[PDB]
RNA sequence: UUGUGGUAGACGAGCGUUGUAUUGGAGUUGAAGUCAAAGCGUGAGCAUUGGUGGAUCCAAUACAAGUGAGAAUGCCGGCA
RNA sequence: CGAUAGAAGAAGCUGUUGGAAAGCAGCGCGCAAAAGGGUGAUAGCCCCGUAUUUGAAAUUGUUUUCAUACCUAGCGAGAUCCCUGAGUAGCUCGGAAAACGUUAUUUUGAGUGAAUCUGCCCAGACCAUUGGGUAAGCCUAAAUACUAAUUAGUGACCGAUAGCGAAACAGUACCGUGAGGGAAAGGUGAAAAGAACCCAGAGAUGGGAGUGAAAUAGAUUCUGAAACCAUAUGCCUACAACGUGUCAGAGCACAUUAAUGUGUGAUGGCGUGCGUUUUGAAGUAUGAGCCGGCGAGUUAUGAUAGCAAGCGUUAGUUAACCA
């Protein structure tokens, strides 16, 4: 009894091949070069969805410290400003996107001035 | 319950024979049924498939690739399973066991059990000799009695101890019934066909046999 | 089936397992044993859990 | 079960893949370990070779039979629990191929044995019998005959 | 509630491929198969449509795999 | 009672598309034969063949009977009449086979060497009694395996990488003088029914034309994948330290297997391949030019362990063998 998988075979490496491409050089036309890519691009999504939440934390704080240093207070104490006093649960993204907001940052400024 | 006999057009009599209590079995073993058609299932193989191994292919035994300065394997051998030159060094084999062991008590309580649900089934239906006789070898009669039984997706076999020259010429232009002697019936094919006739004589043999 | 006469020679079979072996050290001779250890290897032996594992298949 | 249809309860368990990668799991690892001579093929040293280590019948002594090239003789124990779950008298050969004791087609001497005691009056035949045993049968009033 | 990191290794649940008898079906009003697509599944897979091809295939239940291909300075072929 | 040329051998029309119907649908028949094959796709009614009835000049296998041979084939009374397998059995030095590595048993390379049914041999040393048989000449069908094959049938046998190397003119070619090694490739079409016509050119070749259902049917001839080589829609790049990608993403061009739509990306954050051993390689540890197809834990017997099942109340089970 002699068992061909020469079509299944094929059909198993035109999908790994169709799971991606887009690569400069002889890398999305090699299907092992093309399957160990798709192993580091699973690899590195993963990393992305720690690093970059790890990030967007990080950039509003320093987006927000930017801001606050022009109307003359530092990120340490405002956060704190929220925290020992007028305990609000407004988040730094939603305030870095108000700062932009006409009239409206200001009135936040004012408000933790109790 | 009770049965009776169908005729050639589809005229069933009107004095159907008894059936007697000691032909239901009220216990049910589908393991050594499921065994039995196992065993049965396990007969088509005639046991052609065999390859050549690596001491039975006809070739060089010299070494193709010389132990250094060269980049392959060593390989002191000219054809491989994992070559392209043919055959595998197990492959298949000519001497399966193709044997399973009985158990006489196991085998006849299979038997009775699905001798007594088919009976149950109430898709056995009485015939006799009488009729047997009465026909030509023709399958044209035979086409008559399957319009009026009107079940062909179903195979219908005749449980026979005389098997008429005439009832056996029939069954074979008409693909779907088939005649079977009683003993050389098997569950695996008493389950295929699914339909069946039954002598009127040999209730009380299949009875006292068990 | 065979069976290794290498072994079954020093090893006897009893009920439920617990085969039965005589003590060595003395097949040969036992000169400077004391008398307490000498008949209490008088005594047979049976092979250990491992061992019993190891003579099943062995057999 | 039918044609379209044969389901089983429970057969057919898990077997193992030893050459299907480590996505199915014990791919070429195979799961015997690593750079061993065990690891090898056909390794597996005897059962009674320990790999070096001096094998423990090669330290034991060998056991000397007083029947010599000789064998014990068929005696079939006729054990008293258990021939007295049937009742039959006038036991004999004739009887003993019936009740599923003795060869219907050769002859096999018999001993009689057991510790169980009873009463009623039987007919017995053996070639060997044991000293509770006659004396929980006589205590019975049955007879005995030791062939002789 | 512990969790869901965990090699060796222990253990569990599976998927598909073919033929084996099926209940059934489709097909020169287009089947297997090929290419693509901007689907469903955690995944073994299944679609659906479009193109060639003009003649076989598959859905569901057990059977067996020369069954499922990542390396073996793996084999052959082709192309650099 | 058979084989080797052979004869008979039965059951259909209509409509549709479809190149072609044989498919499909409506009305019938009939099968000892609805096994098979091919005949324009999926033909019970196209055919044979099929099961069956038969036929054989001549070779002619087997069996039975008869005529003809062959030996075959009864019970008694004696007689130590002669005899019943001679270098024979045995003994001794080294062996061989016997489960045995030499012991009961056979033989001897060498030497020696009896006996006569009363006696001799055998009864795992030998011996007493006792039991069996009388060696030391020959032969035999039956149950004995196998296929170079003649033939019939079947393949959970393979389908041009497989299957004997052997589907093509394969043991070919080729190689080593010589032992020997020993490959490769099949498929048009439906019937070549092979592209008439016309044109460029020296023709090959190619193109319109036509047949052909179809020239995605043009002889590289069922189909013709990807890697590889090119072409063009759009996107950007010739100031750029870069496992060359990921998460996003302006801008550019779109509108989909209708879904926060997609292709691409100036730039922002991060951004030293895989398999194997070594505690341990980004590894300058090693293996890989790429791609496609093949490719490596199976079989028997027996046991053990796990699960399940059957059966049993002295259990299950048949080996071998026969239908």
């Amino acid at each position: 009894m002699r068992i061909k998988g020469g079509k299944q075979t094929r059909v198993r490496r035109k999908k790994w091949l169709k799971q991606a491409s887009g690569s400069f050089g002889t890398r999305h036309a090699s299907y092992k070069v093309a399957k160990q890519t798709v192993i580091q691009a699973a690899k590195y999504a993963y990393r992305d969805r720690r690093n970059k939440k790890r990030d967007f934390r990080s950039l509003w704080i320093l987006r927000l410290n930017a801001a606050l240093r022009e109307q003359g207070m530092t990120y340490s104490v405002f956060i704190n400003l929220l925290k020992k006093h007028n305990i609000e649960i407004n988040r730094k993204v939603l305030s870095e996107l108000a700062i932009k907001e006409p009239s409206k940052f200001n009135l936040i400024v004012q408000k933790v001035k109790s | 319950a009770k049965l009776k006999l169908i005729k050639i057009d589809g005229s069933f009599e009107t004095e159907p024979v008894k059936l007697s209590p000691g032909l239901i079995a009220k216990e049910l073993k589908q393991q050594p049924v499921f065994d039995a058609v196992l065993v049965e299932q396990a007969s088509w193989r005639q046991g052609t498939h065999s390859i050549l191994t690596k001491g039975e292919v006809r070739g060089g035994g010299k070494k193709p690739y010389k132990q250094k300065h060269t980049g392959k394997a060593r390989q002191g051998s000219t054809r491989n399973p994992h070559f392209v030159g043919g055959g595998i060094v197990f492959g298949p084999k000519p001497n399966r066991n193709y044997s399973l062991k009985l158990n006489k008590k196991a085998h006849t309580a299979a038997l009775h059990t699905v001798w007594s649900e088919k009976l149950a089934s109430d898709n056995t239906h009485l015939v006799d000799q009488n009729l047997f006789n009465k026909t030509e070898g023709k399958t044209k009669v035979m086409m008559q009695f399957l319009k009026s039984a009107k079940l062909l997706d179903k195979n219908v076999l005749f449980v026979v101890n005389t098997l008429n020259t005439n009832l056996e010429q029939s069954t074979s232009n008409i693909k779907n019934v088939q005649v079977k002697h009683l003993d050389k019936v098997s569950v695996r094919d008493l389950m295929l066909a699914n339909a069946l006739l039954v002598e009127k004589e040999v209730l009380k043999a299949l009875e006292g046999k068990f | 089936m065979k069976v290794k006469s290498a072994a079954k020679k020093r090893f006897k079979l009893t009920k439920s397992g617990q085969i039965k072996r005589k003590h060595a050290y003395t097949s040969h001779l036992a000169p400077h044993k004391t008398t307490k250890q000498k008949r209490h290897l008088r005594k047979q032996g049976t092979v250990s859990a491992s061992d019993f594992k190891r003579i099943g298949n062995l057999i | 079960l039918n044609q379209l249809k044969s389901v089983p309860k429970a057969r057919n368990h898990k077997t193992k893949t030893l050459g299907r990668g480590h996505g199915s799991g014990l791919g070429k690892t195979s799961g015997r370990g690593q750079k061993g001579q065990k690891a090898r093929k056909s390794g597996l040293t005897r059962p009674g070779f320990e790999g070096g280590q001096t094998p423990l019948y090669r330290r034991l002594p060998k056991f000397g039979n007083a029947r010599k090239g000789f064998l014990k003789q068929e005696w079939v124990v006729l054990n008293l629990n258990k021939i007295a779950k049937l009742k039959l008298d006038k036991i004999n050969r004739a009887s003993l191929i019936e009740k599923q004791v003795i060869s219907a087609k050769s002859q096999l001497p018999i001993k009689l044995i057991g510790h169980t005691k009873l009463e009623k009056p039987l007919h017995f035949e053996v070639h060997k019998v044991s000293k509770q045993a006659l004396k929980a049968v006589e205590n019975a009033n049955g007879s005995v005959k030791l062939l002789e």
